[PDB]
């Protein structure tokens, strides 16, 4: 869906401290948000290893099961580069998958 | 640094523009400390010859390595060993102040 | 919601009665106007000693408020704002005196930006109510605006923004800021 | 009470909320949705510190699955301000010394600010709880200026700091208040000697980089005075471009001209504009050199004027490191009388205090009768008046002892004291002189039961802000019919001392 962190109260110049500040949420129906405010004076000592929603779908994309971009070799090779079975009673069948990760070897 | 990596013929030698600012939105008036150093995989080695001691005009700056003081550092003059080397640069800027202090730090 | 609002008067001296008259007047209008739901108003009029003229529960069982303030008099002491202050916190806004807990707490501070003679300072007083938790709106009055230094006390004891809060008395336009304020609250 | 248009200390709220980070939030989103969006607007409080708030944020609904955010800035500042920047980790009983570096961010508009360093029996300061420490001040705008503080942490632990700045003929004030961590030393070795009697009776069932020699002279022909350092580096090859950050004894500026003669100097640089500066309010001055030398020393000196006219003077301090290194660096604190530039104080095994605040009560008023004498005689912190003769003498750079016979305990209070008994009062070396006196001579003192140095029977006495003391002639050093009005009231002092004992 689609989550939005903006000011509620655009007509003010400059937040003052110790002043209350309207925050406008946008958000996905029923959802629990979890927050924080950091002194961005925090990042100018570190800013490695911090959460981002694309490091999050990188490391489901890491996950995938598939370990080819493309086609195969034959009829089964494209099934199980794709992470699939293949399996029909005439005895043509997808190759075995015997590894939980992908079969390049030391990589 | 105007592009990313260092290129070896560029005679200009390298141009670095300085970002310095405060945390709340405004610019910084000051000086600055520049060192540079090279990283092999896990072994680093330090390029004292190019340390500048350089000024921080409204917010902004620049500093330029001459190609000439460039070359008359280096070790073993030019080869492929050289090739697999990066650079990595340490700033120490010191405000008008005289009080407060950041170290900071280009790598790779 | 609950609207629990609070109104701190000046008595000293430098009130001239016609300022105090219009304090009292503006003060029942505002109750007046803010006619609505679930507002409640406690009043202590402030000076060199101090004096609640109603609290909550008094408020509570008796709602109109031209009953309330009629009675009231000027004190004519010296200026105890930041003593009046912890008045305010440590006394209006208890339970015992009908205070509930997780209401709108609003401080309606009424005088000219003169303290005088008070022996406790701001930086004790001022974080107190925000540690509570208490939205202070100022109404200077008379020449409270005049110089520079009353006008600016208003400020130090006005929540901020300051623009938003600082108001004079006989402007009838301080309501509307609050009254709207809750509205959707 | 010069001027009465400033904004009194005792009002001026200071910042105080300073979290690295905050609100840990966990919020639903109840809100009709139009569009398709819930929209949820929280109110909330903008703490007391100037930087931009970055808010990170992160919905996870249970239907479409988490999802981070676009973080979102919240700019916060006010046009004039205060900074302050402080060490972490500090050394309890060592003189240190912090930096406030106040904002103005006024386009076209100067200020003067008379800001004080506020007073804190955890520190050693020159802020007395009722001597103030006000510093006045102007800024040009779009500029801010840098203000030494020299302390001493008293105490361990979490200790806050406070400075309040307040303005002239316009609005705001401002107070930073902001902790850090105080810790102990233990050693306590320092040369002693096999049984020097440290042990009490009722127990029991560091510039390793840098040479620095700093000493501030005075010059032939207001006040003018010479600053000399004296550098060198500890090692095998000599070092890179090493700093010098030096601040300004209170009210001091350095000779703009040789300031200019000293920078075209060899292996030396500082920039135009802390060079070309205002006379106004130049107060601390960083100069970089180009390297430092490890084989001998390589001095420096100039000369400082004196601004404006207050009695007592911050030491000035000077600090320096290597360009690379700050932590292993190295202080110095300068004042001409005062060895090494330290302030004056009090200490015993582990603990000191402040000895800095006036050095008796005030002398040489119009009023001088009994009336306010027995007033102040007759108020319940007197704990002790004594009347003693000054008996021996030891004079020293830290403090100048009084070795005092007391013969008659007029008024014990919290003391257990013997008739015939010598007992040793203390008066700071800053104060000796002004004192005038002389052994031999009788004295009637009095002071507090606080104002005793030690516990029994191995204690000493302090002579404080508001210690009184007064020397006693003898019988024929007060014959004289000019003497008589000082004899007479100590005669009626006396006895209706005596007689009456005290009222209550
Ligand atoms: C060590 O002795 C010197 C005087 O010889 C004194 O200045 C210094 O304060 C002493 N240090 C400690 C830790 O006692
Ligand atoms: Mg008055």
């Amino acid at each position: 869906g689609s989550l939005v962190v903006k000011s509620g109260q655009s007509e003010d110049r400059q937040p003052v401290p110790g002043q209350q500040m309207t925050l406008k949420i946008e958000g996905d129906h029923g959802a629990r948000v979890v927050l924080v405010a950091v002194d961005k004076g925090v990042f100018v000592l570190n800013k490695k290893n911090k959460l981002t929603q694309s490091k999050i779908w990188d490391v489901v994309e890491k996950a995938d099961i598939g370990c080819t971009p493309g086609s195969g070799k034959d009829y089964a090779g494209v099934f199980s580069d794709a992470g699939l079975t293949f399996t029909s009673s005439s005895g043509q069948q997808t190759a075995q998958r015997a590894e939980l990760q992908c079969p390049q070897p030391a990589a | 640094p105007t592009e990313k990596f260092y290129y070896i013929y560029n005679e200009k030698g390298l141009e670095v523009t300085i970002t310095a600012r405060f945390l709340y939105g405004k610019k910084v008036e000051g000086t600055a400390f520049v060192i540079f150093g090279i990283q092999d995989g896990e072994q680093r080695i330090s390029l004292p010859e190019s340390l500048k001691r350089i000024p921080i005009e409204d917010g902004s700056g620049e500093v330029v390595l001459s190609r000439k003081v460039l070359l008359d550092g280096v070790q073993n003059p030019r080869a492929e060993d050289l090739v697999g080397k990066s650079l990595y640069v340490s700033a120490t800027v010191i405000l008008h102040s005289g009080s407060d202090m950041v170290q900071a730090e280009r790598s790779g | 919601e609950d609207s629990d609002i609070a109104f701190l008067i000046d008595g000293s001296g430098s009130i001239i009665p016609h300022d105090f008259r219009r304090m009292k007047e503006f003060v029942s209008t505002v109750m007046e106007q803010l006619k609505k739901s679930k507002t409640l108003f406690s009043l202590m009029q402030y000076s060199e000693e101090f004096r609640i003229h109603f609290t909550f529960k008094e408020f509570q069982n008796n709602p109109n408020p031209r009953s309330l303030v009629k009675p009231i008099t000027q004190l004519l002491g010296r200026t105890h704002t930041a003593t009046g202050i912890r008045k305010v916190v440590r006394e209006l806004f208890n339970i015992t005196n009908g205070a509930r807990k997780n209401a709108f707490k609003i401080l309606v501070v009424i005088t000219d930006g003169e303290k005088f003679g008070d022996p406790l300072g701001y930086e004790d007083v001022i974080p107190e109510a925000d540690r509570e938790g208490v939205i202070r709106y100022v109404i200077g009055v008379g020449d409270a605006f005049r110089s520079e230094k009353s006008r600016q006390e208003l400020n130090t004891i006005a929540s901020k923004p300051p623009r938003d809060h600082v108001f004079q008395v006989n402007n009838f336009e301080a309501l509307k800021t609050i009254q709207n304020q809750l509205r959707e609250k | 009470n010069l001027d009465e248009d400033i904004i009194a200390e005792e009002n001026i709220v200071s910042r105080s909320e300073f979290p690295e980070s905050w609100l840990w939030n966990v919020e639903d989103l109840k809100e009709p949705p139009k569009n398709g969006i819930s929209t949820k607007l929280m109110n909330i409080f903008l703490k007391d510190s100037i930087t931009t708030w970055e808010i990170l944020a992160v919905s996870m609904s249970d239907k479409k699955g988490i999802c981070v955010a676009d973080p979102f800035e919240v700019t916060v500042m006010q046009d004039f301000f205060i900074d302050l920047r402080l060490p972490y980790s500090v050394v309890r009983n060592e003189q240190v010394e912090i930096r406030a570096v106040l904002y103005n961010y006024r386009q076209n508009q100067e200020l003067k600010v008379r800001v004080e360093l506020l007073h804190n029996p955890a520190f050693c300061s020159l802020a007395t709880t009722k001597r103030r420490h006000q510093q006045t001040v102007t800024i040009p705008p779009k500029s801010s200026l840098s203000v030494p503080y020299v302390i001493v942490p008293l105490k361990t632990g979490l200790q806050e700091v406070e400075v309040k700045a307040a303005v002239y003929h316009h609005f705001i004030s401002d107070g930073v208040r902001k902790s850090l961590k105080v810790v102990p030393e233990g050693i306590r070795m320092n040369k002693t000697v096999a049984v020097r009697t440290l042990d009490p009776e009722r127990l029991g069932r560091t510039c390793n980089k840098f040479d620095l020699k700093v000493t501030i002279k005075p010059a032939p022909e207001k006040n003018t005075m010479i600053l000399e350092i004296c550098t060198r580096y500890r090692g095998d090859q000599d070092a890179t471009m090493s700093i010098l950050d030096i601040s300004m004894m209170t009210g001091f500026a350095p000779d703009t001209d040789d300031l200019k003669q000293l920078a075209n100097g060899v292996d030396r640089y500082i920039s135009k504009y802390e060079l070309d500066k205002a006379f106004s309010d130049r107060n601390t001055l960083i100069i970089y050199l180009d390297k430092v030398s490890h084989s001998e020393d390589d001095c420096l000196a100039f000369k400082v004027h004196q601004y404006f006219n207050v009695e007592l003077i911050q030491p000035g301090a000077v600090k320096v490191y290597a360009y690379y290194n700050l932590e292993e660096s190295c202080t110095r604190f300068y004042h001409p009388e005062k060895e090494d530039g330290k302030l004056n104080k009090l200490c015993r095994d582990e603990l000191c205090r402040c000895a800095e605040e006036n050095c008796f009560i005030q002398k040489s008023d119009d009023k001088v009768t009994l009336e306010e004498r027995l007033d102040k005689a007759c108020e319940p912190g007197v704990d002790y008046v004594y009347k003693t003769r000054l008996v021996k003498v030891q004079l020293s750079n830290d403090f100048d002892e009084y070795i005092m016979a007391i013969e008659q305990t007029i008024k014990s209070g919290s003391d257990e004291v013997q008739v015939g008994q010598q007992r040793t009062f203390i008066s700071p070396i800053k104060c000796r002189e002004a004192l005038k006196l002389e052994e031999k001579k009788h004295y009637l003192m009095w002071g507090l039961s606080s104002d005793f140095w030690g516990e029994k029977p191995n204690l000493s006495y302090i002579i404080g802000k508001d210690t009184w003391v007064e020397h006693w002639p003898e019988e024929d050093e007060c014959q004289d019919e000019e003497n008589q009005k000082q004899c007479q009231d100590l005669g009626a002092f006396t006895e209706s001392m005596v007689v009456f004992g005290c009222p209550n």
